[PDB]
RNA sequence: UAUUGACGACCCCGAUUGGUUCUACUACAGUUUC
């Protein structure tokens, strides 16, 4: 799974959060103008773009203090084993030797199934039933390979250099990354291809938050989280965050204009 | 129109038990089993023109899903809710083989595990790490219903909701007909014989009555004899 | 005027986006010889 596609996942959740809080809708915006609202500029950062804002030019542009690392399987494959996959030609045929060979379990379809298992669709025409002609196709579902845990690197010091040196000003946007992975672990982010369509629900087991030189007002979140509502944060952090927080949603002012 | 498949209600008790004995050729309180191949001469039909399963899951089984909705209006929330809250004996229809009986599912909600809140109800819970109470939707699950109900009878317009044609028709679908008439391909022989010949009903029909498939909510059925 | 007489599977992917926006050179040394 790519970081660019977990990064946009985030990403979107994120300014859904903030669009909600401000009730700011977004249909009547190109995409270019619907990415670029407040705090997500920050985390995930904006396109380069100087504008003569006030005679001053400035750039619009800095760079996401927010990065992801690409999440790899634990599961792996030749790369001619993988080639025999994507190679086979029968889906009841040759393709039965390739998934046992990759799945591991080369004399036993029954566990290979277990790991990717072939999936057929239909769609199904609405005055005749059967199925619409033309209409049929099939999906290699990763139903049970197992995936290495989502590194998320915050880097606070790219933060403070934009709200130029304010830790005050850190709070707001480690708010609103908390919330981001609230839901992250309420299943309200689903990841991948054909999320409305059986695929891309995710439980999260741990979230573990390892910072280093933390300002001593975010050293609390050294932790490591199992509870999806953030109760392993100690309550005083989360009311504080929630404080800060709740003061940016009564002035949502661009938090980096010193 | 969109082609349902009704449930086949009142099929009798043990009609899906032992399913590999060949009861097809006898009335078992006035039903043959008519999800089976007959057999020929006593042998197996695995003739090309159907398949076989090797196994089925079991009658009474029970799945749990969650859906997760997005910004449905008060009209959009009231028909899901309905489907998904239809009164006693209302059954949807799902997977395969649906003209033979199979696959009839009884859908109800966990309103216990159910969270919905509008979008000013979602500024509150994001607005604090905090944990903040959620509305108890139960109170409204009533009310989203009727806004659905009533704007149908408006637009399809209506002296009632279940008088709207394609509600009338549907309700006959998710509850099967109650003239107790056996559900089959039509044929010109009450037995499902092993040959199969269920065109020659459409001959005899042809030459003779000329019957039409009656409306749906009429639960009018066909004659064996279409003459 | 209305007879003749029983066989048989089908679909195999379809539609679409295929790059968009910003930066396009900036400081200089322009003759040197204690
Ligand atoms: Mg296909």
């Amino acid at each position: 799974i790519p970081g660019s596609s977990i990064k946009g996942i985030l990403r979107t959740q994120a300014e859904r959060i903030i669009r909600t809080i401000c009730q700011s809708n977004g249909s009547e915006k190109n995409f270019l103008e619907q990415l670029r609202i407040n705090l997500v500029n920050e985390l995930f950062g904006s396109a380069s773009l100087s504008q003569k804002q006030n005679g001053k030019d400035i750039d619009l542009g800095k760079i996401g203090a927010l990065a992801v690392n690409d999440c790899f399987s634990s599961l792996s494959m030749t790369p001619d084993q993988w080639k025999a996959v994507e190679n086979a030609t029968e889906m009841t045929g040759n393709l039965q030797p390739a998934l046992k060979q990759a799945t591991g379990y080369p004399n036993n379809i029954s566990q290979a199934y277990k790991v990717l298992q072939p999936a057929m669709h239909v769609a199904v025409d609405r005055w005749t039933g059967g199925a619409a002609e033309g209409m049929l196709y099939s999906v290699l579902e990763p139903i049970g390979v197992t995936w290495e845990p989502i590194q998320v690197h915050l880097d606070i010091a790219r933060l403070k250099n934009y709200y130029h040196g304010k830790e005050e000003k850190l709070k707001p946007a480690i708010a609103l990354l908390l919330l981001v992975l609230r839901d992250l672990a309420n299943k309200k982010i689903p990841v991948g291809y054909g999320t409305n369509r059986g695929m891309g629900t995710i439980t999260v087991s741990q979230i573990t938050l390892n910072g280093k030189a933390l300002p001593t007002e975010l050293e609390p979140l050294n932790k490591t989280m199992t509870c999806p509502n953030l109760t392993d944060l100690d309550e005083a952090f989360r009311q504080d965050l929630s404080t800060a927080w709740k003061e940016w949603i009564a002035d949502p002012i661009d938090l980096c204009q010193q | 129109g969109r082609k349902v498949y009704p449930h086949h209600k009142g099929l009798p008790n043990g009609y899906w038990s032992n399913p590999t004995e060949d009861r097809s050729q006898q009335a078992i309180q006035g039903h043959y089993q008519e999800y089976r191949r007959p057999k020929k001469d006593g042998l197996e039909q695995r003739d090309d023109q159907n398949r076989s399963v090797k196994g089925w899951v079991k009658p009474l089984t029970e799945f749990t899903f969650e859906i997760d909705v997005t910004n449905l209006s008060e009209v959009e929330l009231g028909a899901l809710l309905w489907l998904l809250t239809l009164p006693d004996l209302h059954f949807h229809r799902l997977g395969g083989g649906k003209p033979l009986g199979f696959g009839s599912v009884r859908l109800d909600i966990d309103p216990d595990k159910t969270d919905l809140r509008n979008g000013a109800g979602w500024r509150d819970y994001y607005g604090s790490l905090l944990e903040t109470s959620q509305p108890d939707f139960t109170t409204l699950i009533s009310q989203w219903i009727n806004a659905f109900q009533t704007a149908v009878k408006e637009e399809y317009g209506s002296s009632s909701f279940d008088q709207v044609t394609f509600i009338k028709a549907s309700g006959q679908s998710l509850q099967g007909f109650h003239d107790n008439a056996s559900i089959h391909y039509p044929r010109s022989t009450p037995e499902p014989k092993p040959d199969g010949e269920a065109f020659k009903w459409f001959v005899a029909n042809e030459k003779g009555r000329r019957l039409a498939l009656p409306a749906l909510e009429k639960s009018q059925s066909f004659p064996i004899k279409p003459s």
